[PDB]
């Protein structure tokens, strides 16, 4: 049963049913295609299905390195003893390392371009090629860990392939964390919310699980929220660049070549830095270009992203809303005025209780993205929980975190609490110009921009063995 | 696990020296509250037409979308006080968190 193709719900496929008088799919004998994710045991009458993570829960760059053997000493530059990632050996962005080309068996990035023949890029996780903004900022961190590698090169020449290699990887990791949890977090969660879940760091605690919980796959895609119906390009003055300044979405899903043959990854970084986020509101939950219209080159119909997300729930066993509220320590609301208080808005509550009859059956990504945002947050206090205890978690259960004592030495500690990603972009692009941080607050030019002379490179010095 | 290592591993492994396996790659999710099944153990809500969930009728997700997430473009409101690179750095961080295989 191929469930790109068939609407027979059999294993492994879980085909989404289309209701009456819908805006888009006439046919109610057509289906979005849904597989089911890998059971963690497959067949079993014993155990209470549970998904698998492919990934390392840590953050740790494993989107650049890889979470498995094969692949991360296939991403890596065996030709000499540098200690680099391998760089695409058909193709630069004027004269600046682009990712390796993937070989896959049915690439879906050819798809989106016939005539340009630009296959899928190679990263560390499989999704580097999904919309070119992703793919520019994997192509900078591979870039970032070559320029690391070659300083400390000259830093250290007794150091040798693999040496290099896991110190600029290290490096990398660090730079991830500081950026997540000093610039991004804060701004996802509100003060109140930072200061309840992400308390000042002790030290590695070994008893502190650091496993991705299930419903955190779920609950953190609060961020298709935040996704604009474009993928907007800019020039050195940060000016549309032309002929195509804003192309939609659903033109730009695995259109690897946009990076390769139409300007490189300057225009789609400063597009990032110099455009704003959408803004989540109770009646403006998230755009068409994702709703009606997801991965609509590579495949037979456009998919709906909020409507898998909510069957991902479904496939996952999740937990509903009030059964979510309940482990947050939040009151559970059980009438539609009760949900109109707690939503702060009756006429979305009646909405969800047409929907859903309950409020104990929301799935967990439409309630969570329903509730009013924190104040100086992005999410709602359920989400604000639930993200929250994911990231003190991987935090504190962490043993390389990068404050935990003897990862680094404390001058080396020092001189990575100066990093930012604006600083990066400088030492890894064209792009003199960049955000005043916090870049992730930053979106306006000139008002919020800065030379990148303004910004203190990260000071390698204490690598130095001597 | 070594006794000392100074760089993390490739899949996770040997971060948690009491549980190895903890955070590292193809391994179960952790579940912090127990699973939901229409049958109790693998068929998801809306499996099968006809049965309810708590006692309501299970809501097609698509109708959900139609109903709540659906608005007009026209009406978007930018974000004064984010950049669109908090929407990418989050994705970005997705991946370096998980990944739910399904079958080819
Ligand atoms: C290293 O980390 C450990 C984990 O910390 C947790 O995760 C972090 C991310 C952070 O959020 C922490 O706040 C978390 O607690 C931590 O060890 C935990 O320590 C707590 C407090 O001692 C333990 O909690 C106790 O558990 C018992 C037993 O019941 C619990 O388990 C059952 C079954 O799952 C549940 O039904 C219960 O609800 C509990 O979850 C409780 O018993 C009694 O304790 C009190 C008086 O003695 C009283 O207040 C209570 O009313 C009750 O009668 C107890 O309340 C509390 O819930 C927790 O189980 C520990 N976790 C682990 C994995 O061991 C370490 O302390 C931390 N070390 C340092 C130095 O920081
Ligand atoms: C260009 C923007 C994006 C696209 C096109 C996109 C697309 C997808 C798709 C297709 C899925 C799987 C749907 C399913 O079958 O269940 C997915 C899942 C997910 N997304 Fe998004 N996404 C985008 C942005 C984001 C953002 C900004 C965030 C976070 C702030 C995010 C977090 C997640 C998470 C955690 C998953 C589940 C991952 C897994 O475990 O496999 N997404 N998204
Ligand atoms: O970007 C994402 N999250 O932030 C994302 C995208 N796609 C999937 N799964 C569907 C998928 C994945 C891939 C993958 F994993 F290879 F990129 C390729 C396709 C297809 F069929 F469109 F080519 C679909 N999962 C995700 O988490
Ligand atoms: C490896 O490194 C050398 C030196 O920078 C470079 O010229 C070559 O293209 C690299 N090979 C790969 C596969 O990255
Ligand atoms: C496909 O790529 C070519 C360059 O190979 C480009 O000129 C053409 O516009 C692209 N197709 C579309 C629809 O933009
Ligand atoms: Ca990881
Ligand atoms: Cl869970």
């Amino acid at each position: 049963v191929n469930c790109e193709t068939s609407c027979v719900q059999q294993p492994p496929c879980f085909p989404l049913k289309i209701p009456p008088n819908d805006p888009r799919i006439k046919n109610q004998a057509d289906c979005i295609p849904f597989f089911r994710s890998c059971p963690a045991c497959p067949g079993s009458n014993i155990t209470i299905r549970n998904q698998i993570n492919a990934l390392t829960s840590f953050v740790d760059a494993s989107m650049v390195y890889g979470s498995e053997e094969p692949l991360a000493r296939n991403l890596r530059n065996m030709s000499n003893q540098l200690g680099l990632l391998a760089v695409n050996q058909r193709f630069q962005d004027n004269g600046r390392a682009l990712l390796p080309f993937d070989n896959l068996h049915d690439d879906p990035c050819l798809l989106t371009n016939r005539s340009a023949r630009i296959p899928c890029f190679l990263a560390g996780d499989t999704r580097s090629s999904e919309m070119p903004e992703l793919t520019s900022m994997h192509t900078l961190l591979l870039r970032e860990h070559n320029r690391l590698a070659t300083e400390l090169k000259s830093l250290n020449p007794r150091w040798d392939g693999e040496r290099l290699y896991q110190e600029a990887r290290k490096i990398v990791g660090a730079m991830v964390q500081i950026i997540t949890y000093r610039d991004y977090l804060p701004l996802v969660l509100g003060p109140t919310a930072m200061r309840k879940y992400l308390p000042t760091y002790r030290s590695y605690n070994d008893s502190v699980d650091p496993r991705i919980a299930n419903v955190f796959t779920n609950a953190f895609r609060y961020g298709h929220t935040l996704i604009q119906p474009f993928m907007f390009r800019l020039d050195n003055r940060y000016q549309p660049m032309e002929p195509n300044p804003r192309v939609p979405l659903s033109r730009v899903f695995f259109a690897s070549w946009r990076v390769v043959l139409e300007g490189g990854i300057d225009p789609i970084l400063r597009g990032l830095m110099a455009t704003p986020a959408k803004l989540n509101r109770q009646n403006q939950i998230a755009v068409d270009e994702i709703r009606e219209r997801l991965f609509e080159q590579v495949m037979r119909i456009g998919l709906d992203l909020p409507a898998l997300n909510m069957q991902r729930s479904r496939d996952h066993g999740l937990p509903g809303y009030n059964a979510w509220r309940r482990f947050c320590g939040l009151p559970q609301p059980e009438t539609v005025g009760q949900l109109g208080t707690v939503l702060r808005n009756l006429k979305l509550a009646r909405k969800l209780m047409e929907q859903y009859g309950t409020p104990n059956n929301i799935d967990i990504w439409m309630g969570g993205v329903s509730e009013p945002l924190k104040r100086k947050g992005r999410v709602g206090p359920l989400l604000a929980c639930i993200i929250g205890t994911q990231f003190r978690k991987l935090r504190d259960g962490d043993r390389f975190w990068w404050e935990n004592e003897g990862v680094f030495s404390m001058q080396q500690r020092q001189a990575l609490a100066q990093i930012s990603l604006p600083r990066i972009i400088c030492d890894n692009t064209g792009i003199t110009t960049v955000s005043k941080n916090n870049i992730f607050m930053s979106n306006s030019y000139p008002r919020d921009f800065v030379n990148c002379s303004t910004l203190p490179a990260l000071n390698l010095a204490s690598w130095r063995e001597a | 696990c070594p006794e000392q290592d100074k760089y993390r591993t490739i899949t996770g492994m040997c971060n948690n020296r009491r549980s190895p396996t903890l955070g590292a790659s193809n391994r179960a999710f952790v579940r912090w509250l127990p699973a939901e099944y229409e049958d109790g153990f693998s068929l998801p809500y809306g499996w099968t037409p006809g049965v309810k969930r708590n006692g309501f009728p299970v809501a097609l997700a698509r109708a959900v979308s139609n109903e709540i997430v659906r608005f007009p473009t026209d009406q978007l409101t930018p974000d004064q006080e984010r950049s669109l690179m908090f929407m990418q750095w989050g994705q970005l961080l997705d991946h370096d968190l998980d990944f739910t295989p399904e079958p080819a």
